[PDB]
């Protein structure tokens, strides 16, 4: 064994999660029954006795091996020492549930025979099964699959209870005295799960309970059962409404563009350019913006995701060679993201020009022939053009010639305004921007 | 010839595919599980399995000819559109569900229809057609509960004919949960067949339960297992139209609650009762009138280019007109459309006053103005839909004796939907273009020369 | 005479005629149905469908007579009413409510009044009815249920018509699914029929189904689509009232949800128990004195044109109660109440003390503080309703001896509501009168040569 | 003159103290008036308790009548005004309508009927009241809200067998099969097995699940069919409450996990780098494993200007008085610079800022572990620690400095840090109040490059 566990990028430590899991689950599961049910004949105890043991072994192994040695911060750093990781462990709130849980009341196996109501605090392990599902449901890549999964498993354990309380109110009232009751044909926990389904549903078609004892059995199961299934309705209500919120939003969204393009009786090429851009901005990005989403993160993350993505492509650039890497970081932080339809002209030949393109995901051409379609140079995917605007004032200079969009191209546009905002915190950037201004111009 | 994944032709491709898997998921199944018109009628599912077949192979072929959008542009090469349908597992889906599996029908008799359920792994490609369907229509919460609709008849259909292979495998009639004893000729129609393991199955799967109970083990685990699929099928659907419901009513939800609150608001801070009677009655006009959303919001997240031919496909004929605005540049008409902001007047509301602060050039847009006098409501001038006022104020023309005190007294006559131009939003798209700032200027001035 | 759409007279034209229709949806399907109505009471269905036809042929004059709204005013020329609702779908369909076929009557007996279901055509004054009185009243939650109950009691009585039509279709007795024999006297009677029928049919669509099973063919199936149709019904009933709770408690959830969240902030920045609970019963107060909203969140969606009314209409009675602010202009006020700012002070919080930057001009609105000596319980001045403080600090008047403080501790005895006025909004409100600024200024120097 | 406080701890168990017997008196009313066995035997018993809900509707009368209410901020204590203001209110009118004394006519009817007592039941509001500042008070909400809805369902399915047992006793007692059986059967005749059977039979109606046996007559069709449609109403009621308790139970939990779906969206989009994707989700699985995922700035904008300014203080004001210009400054100048913090957190081997940088920030360190380290990697010089500072030169930016508003130091966070930045313009926008203050921050920073290097 390591002398850390890191319990965040370990699946070593998701299968033992799963083995403490299967664990108390065999507890959860099969103490009820063999409390309850016959299932624990004199012939067939070696057997729950061997399984008790594996069980019991895996309690006091991950009590004393594994859960000492998982990695945690205290005061922000990641602790790696194992004398500290072992006291955070006896120090901790697990390791009192644990060390309740494996108490040994099976010392009382020589007294009071073998009875596994002894083994019911082993059903205080919960924390390693929250824990396993909590790891499960952050690993998983689609959660509400395994929502769905932890639904069905809280519903097959909750109509075992009450398959087991069926079994047990049988015995009390006497196998076969009353139609109410089971009556000894078939299967016992078979035709006992039977009756915990259509009862705990809230199906019907039982025989009716005759005495006092079965009335109030049958009240208390059946307002049990419907508000399981209230739960059950309830927690596929949530997972359908967490799992469609982007695709309802975007289409709540669309569909206002849409009403008010047609309140305002904008006409077809329009409406189907709009309609054309939400679509391929919904099979791209999956969301309507990305600032909006970027403006709720913090500035340091917002710093790393703008680094990562534009650093090099702002550092190939000869213009912003010689300036600060906190304006250019600046400058990254205060980028616009548009998206171009094909046809469209970015920049028209003879317009003003007052912005700084970054062609990413995307392909442009410059149309500069003698008719003004013979396309000159391709401009492909992290190039940057028209880096010149960003410098002249007023007027300045115009566009040379009309570039148009090959494909659906994502361009990153920087303004001259942003970049002014941006350069009067930098004098000294700002005089070796407007010193090679002069030089290039 | 490459088709076009996001045209027309794909989507009629997408129904003439997605009829034959829907035929082949719903008839294969109740051919394989009753085997009853399976011997009546072998012509009839031979030419339509036939007919799938040969749309199946057109579907290979059509599938390897779709194109892809790789960086923008939609890619046109065959040879690479073949390597990028053989690299993805669809095409081992496709090839699996191509494989004539029909020559077992020789060893077999082709009495047993089951060894064709190879055909129903092109299930993506209905469920290609239902997304695409409900995305290309107008009535998407109609059509998902027309698609739940058929998702519950598929699920009933299908524990309809495993109820009956159950029952064709425990003995008719041997049991009280079985299907009944077929030689007798009142159950032995395949009507009443098809027709009452449909009821058995819908009075299972809806979690109603009033069928003959079940008598032996394998029956008992059947129906609690039918019972349990019922039941978190059933679930689904029930929060799936209430997560529908939910979404449908969520713009009166919050529209209800931005009324409630500013209605709670007034009440607070005890606002006259004709000031109430009016902002309620403009509430009310604005949800009776469908202008419940804003421009601010609705253009916030469209890009530049596109907000600038929808400002220009409404705005420009106005501006247009404007006289200053006259022989500018196209730009900077595309910024000054764009720079607009609405406003929505009630009847009887005073745009300005004489002497009032002026700032804002207003544009009118589907509404009636009219300058009144000072005391009484007489009409000297009435401003119609596509009419303007408001450019000495946003000029501001140096040695005026106007003083920034747009003249006049302008009410509203009806709910009128103004679009103002401030003086802020003026300076700062005039910023780029000097000669035309020097323009403005100088035509203000020759307004000023008129005006004395 | 030309209605409009918006008055009170529209809205009880709308409950006089959402009567009749659904008194049309419900007797026609009843009297269609059952056969024992129409037998009896003849001469009351013939008044009652005379007066129906009465009321929809004036529903036709006045939908021929009712205004739209186009350019923001009233329409009221009536050929062009009547043109534009001719050019409709609307009208086609109450001419299709309106034809004649009370005309086989005479033909086939007058006993199928199953020809008059071309009434049920006119379902959108009902819809509309249903809406507007969704707009209209104060309890839109449990007119929501109201509307819920009367749909589905509309499903149910069409079901129970439908279930006896079939029944009297296949025959009376015969099976144990139909209703029985007729000819006995217990049976024969048409209360027992009617209460039978809805009985049956709430226990097929309320999916309990205790109704005795089908026997042939059609009853399955009949059985199999109403069962369907009841999981839709149920589905629908546990949509709207579980996005109706949904729509009752959010403002609960969404107050929980900030109180949770700064509790969560103040124990993890580990703030002390005397600020927390301080905390904690100023929201207990806020949420038991109703001031959960905010104010500046709630005054956003309006326009600026109401903004400007109703910032009038609370701020300015108790701003012309300050001094200096008595002969300035009107726009100044506008954009003054415009400008403001309330909050709300706990008991004992300092709102200013002796030495601090006087930033800020306070007026008091429905509270009382009072001016204490250096941090002691002893009052010198209690302040009330109406009055003023922090107008000699903030206009920094040249020969001041006190310099920006604000000269006295002043503490709050209970729940102030005061009103921040801030300097930086004053500068911001002075931009546009350079000769009111120096008015004010002036006035402040007049002032302070007074005072000190 | 005592007054009570409504917004006090007294208050609320007057509240429970007056919602225990206005549920009392709605239970065994309805159950007394309907099941006639035991308003017989146990006579004493209920002639006692209601003698003890009668002593505490006077006493909630009483004290109804001295509670407070709020005008002008202030809480009166003049009783005259405040019984005014109670004699002017609809709750008085409902309180003497439900304590007419009907004893006359009940002794009239021989202490048997009590159906009379019907007038008592007039304090829902009151049970209201207490339901609602229990439901504002505690610290379960959403458990209390399932409680809340099991104990209305309950009062519901109480009446609607106490209804049914009405309906029973005036149809008759087996004279049919839908009715209630013969009470002379003494197995049948039982007051518990009358109780219990028909709570279950209410239950089995109201919850639509119909086991029970078919009406007969026309009256109870209408009966069973009015009863189903108020049974779909609750269970759809039922379902409602449950899945909005579910939904407001995971809502911050879905609200994040829909946050992590659209930054892992956004960064397959932009095709960022596996380190840095690992990197930024294990950051947001530690922001939510400590709580702390929300930004400060959206929790407490609800919060008004002196609350927030009194939140930092506590929090901000000790530390801030430790720095070594902030030392001898102004109150109102280090409140506003309190006020002006706003915090960034960090992730390990993150660089808080580089050698050469401009410096615009003021970093407090907290929770956090940071390092100045060399330009070649990790060499570690001074390990810095929580509490201290950096930063506090560069924005101060002195006139004739030989560093030149620089850094001159690699500064990496070896764990997670919480630091509080305190801006250049910040600093600035709150120092326009105080230039005395001002030329003493420049006058401190130039005695502190003078001892430094100048
Ligand atoms: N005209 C032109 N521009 C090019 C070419 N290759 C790169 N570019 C850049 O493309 C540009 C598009 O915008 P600009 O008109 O400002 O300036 C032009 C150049 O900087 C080329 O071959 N021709
Ligand atoms: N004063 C005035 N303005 C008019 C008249 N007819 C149209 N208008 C426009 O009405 C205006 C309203 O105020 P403005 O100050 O903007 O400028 C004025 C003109 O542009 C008219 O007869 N007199
Ligand atoms: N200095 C002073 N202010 C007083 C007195 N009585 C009432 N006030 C108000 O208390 C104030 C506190 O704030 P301001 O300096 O703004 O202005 C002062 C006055 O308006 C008094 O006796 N002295
Ligand atoms: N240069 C330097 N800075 C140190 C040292 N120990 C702590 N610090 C702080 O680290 C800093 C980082 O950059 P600063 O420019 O703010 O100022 C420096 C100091 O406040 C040290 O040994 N050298
Ligand atoms: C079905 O009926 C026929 C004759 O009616 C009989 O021979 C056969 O045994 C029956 N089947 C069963 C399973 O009993
Ligand atoms: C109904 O009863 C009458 C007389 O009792 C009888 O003539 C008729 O045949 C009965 N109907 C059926 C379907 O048996
Ligand atoms: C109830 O039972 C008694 C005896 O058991 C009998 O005399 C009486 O008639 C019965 N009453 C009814 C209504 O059945």
């Amino acid at each position: 064994l390591p002398n850390s566990i890191d319990s965040y990028t370990d699946r070593l430590y998701l299968l033992w999660l799963l083995l403490v899991t299967l664990a108390y689950n065999w507890n959860c599961c099969f103490i009820p029954l063999r409390l309850v049910f016959p299932y624990q004949t004199a012939d067939n105890i070696h057997y729950w006795l061997i399984a008790d043991i594996i069980c019991d072994i895996i309690y006091l192994y991950d009590m004393l091996f594994i859960q000492p040695r998982l990695q945690f911060v205290r005061g922000g750093d990641i602790i790696v020492d194992s004398n500290e990781l072992r006291k955070h462990y006896r120090t901790s709130t697990k390791f009192q549930l644990d060390v309740a849980s494996i108490i040994p009341f099976d010392i009382c196996y020589l007294f009071f025979g073998f009875n596994p109501m002894f083994r019911a605090n082993r059903m205080l392990k919960y924390t390693s099964f929250f824990e396993f599902n909590h790891h499960l449901e952050s690993i998983m890549d689609k959660a509400y699959i395994y929502r769905v999964i932890r639904t069905t498993g809280y519903l097959l354990f909750i109509l075992h209870i009450n398959a087991c309380v069926y079994y047990w109110a049988s015995n009390y009232e006497g196998i076969g005295t009353t139609r109410w009751v089971y009556d000894g044909e078939g299967n016992e926990y078979l035709r006992c799960y039977y009756w915990a389904v259509r009862t705990l549903i809230t199906i019907g078609g039982l025989p009716e309970p005759q005495t006092l004892f079965e009335i109030v059995f049958q009240l208390l199961n059946f307002f049990s059962g419907v508000f399981v299934f209230s739960s059950l309705i309830g927690q596929m209500r949530d997972v359908i409404g967490a799992a469609t919120a982007n695709q309802n939003y975007f289409r709540a969204c669309m569909d206002d563009t849409i009403a008010y393009m047609n309140n305002y009786s904008i006409p077809k090429l329009v409406q189907k350019r709009v309609r054309t851009w939400y679509e391929y901005t919904w099979d791209s990005q999956r969301m309507l913006d990305e600032s909006d989403l970027l403006k709720t993160l913090p500035t340091t993350v917002q710093l790393a995701l703008a680094i990562d993505v534009n650093f090099s492509i702002i550092s190939k650039v000869d213009l912003f060679k010689g300036c600060d890497t906190q304006m250019i970081y600046d400058m990254l932080l205060r980028l616009k993201s548009v998206l171009y339809l094909p046809g469209d002209f970015v920049c028209k030949k003879g317009e003003i020009g007052k912005e700084m393109y970054i062609i990413k995901h995307g392909e442009v051409q410059v149309l500069g022939g003698p008719d003004g379609t013979k396309v000159l140079v391709t401009l492909k995917a992290g190039s940057v053009f028209g880096e010149i605007s960003l410098l002249a004032a007023g007027g300045g200079n115009r566009r040379t010639a009309n570039v148009v969009a090959h494909g659906f191209a994502n361009l990153l546009t920087l303004d001259k305004k942003t970049l002014q905002e941006i350069l009067v915190h930098y004098p000294d950037s700002e005089r070796i921007l407007m010193k090679k201004a002069r030089v290039l111009l | 010839i490459v088709v076009d994944p996001s045209s027309n032709l794909y989507y009629r491709w997408l129904t003439a595919i997605a009829l034959p898997v829907f035929y082949n998921w719903y008839l294969l199944i109740c051919r394989a599980c009753f085997d009853e018109l399976q011997s009546e009628y072998l012509m009839l599912w031979l030419v339509l399995d036939y007919s799938a077949d040969v749309l199946y192979v057109l579907d290979v072929l059509v599938r390897a000819r779709t194109g892809f959008l790789e960086q923008g542009l939609m890619v046109s090469d065959t040879n690479r559109l073949w390597q990028h349908y053989k690299t993805t597992t669809q095409f081992k889906l496709d090839v699996l569900s191509l494989v004539p599996t029909d020559l077992a029908y020789l060893k077999v008799g082709t009495n047993y229809p089951e060894v064709r359920f190879n055909r129903l792994l092109k299930f993506s490609r209905l469920f290609e057609f239902f997304d695409r369907t409900e995305t290309r229509t107008n009535y998407p919460n109609m059509f998902r509960i027309g698609n739940l609709v058929l998702y519950i008849l598929i699920i009933i259909h299908w524990n309809a004919c495993i109820y009956f292979a159950i029952s064709k495998f425990i003995g008719f009639g041997t049991d009280s949960w079985v299907y009944p004893n077929i030689s007798i000729p009142e159950h032995g129609r395949l009507s009443r067949k098809y027709i009452y393991s449909l009821y058995w199955s819908t009075l299972t799967l809806t979690t109603i339960g009033e069928t003959p109970p079940p008598v032996k083990d394998e029956e008992y685990l059947f129906v609690v297992v039918d019972f349990l699929v019922g039941v978190l099928i059933f679930a689904t659907i029930v929060g799936n139209v209430g997560s529908m419901i939910s979404n449908m009513n969520a713009s009166r939800a919050e529209f209800q609650a931005k009324i409630d609150s500013i209605k709670q608001y007034m009440q607070f801070r005890k606002v006259t009762k004709d000031l109430e009677t009016r902002v309620i009655r403009w509430f009310d006009y604005l949800w009776a009138n469908k202008k419940t959303v804003d421009e601010k919001e609705v253009l916030k997240s469209l890009p530049d280019k596109l907000k600038a031919e929808i400002a220009i496909n409404v705005h420009l004929d106005t501006l247009k007109k404007v006289r200053i605005f006259q022989d500018c540049e196209a730009g900077l008409l595309v910024e000054l459309v764009l720079k607009l902001r609405p406003t929505v007047f009630s009847p009887g509301d005073y745009i300005c006053k004489k002497g009032d602060i002026g700032k804002e050039m207003y544009i009118i847009n589907e509404g009636k103005l009219a300058v009144v006098a000072d005391d009484g409501v007489t009409q000297f001038v009435v401003l119609s839909d596509g009419s303007y006022f408001g450019e000495i104020s946003i000029l501001n023309i140096k040695g005026s004796k106007s003083g920034n005190r747009r003249t006049a007294n302008i009410r509203s006559i009806g709910y009128s939907d103004l679009f103002c131009l401030s003086k802020d939003d003026l300076m700062e798209a005039l910023t780029e273009y000097p000669e035309a700032k020097k323009a403005l200027e100088e035509k203000g001035r020759q307004i000023l020369m008129k005006d004395n």
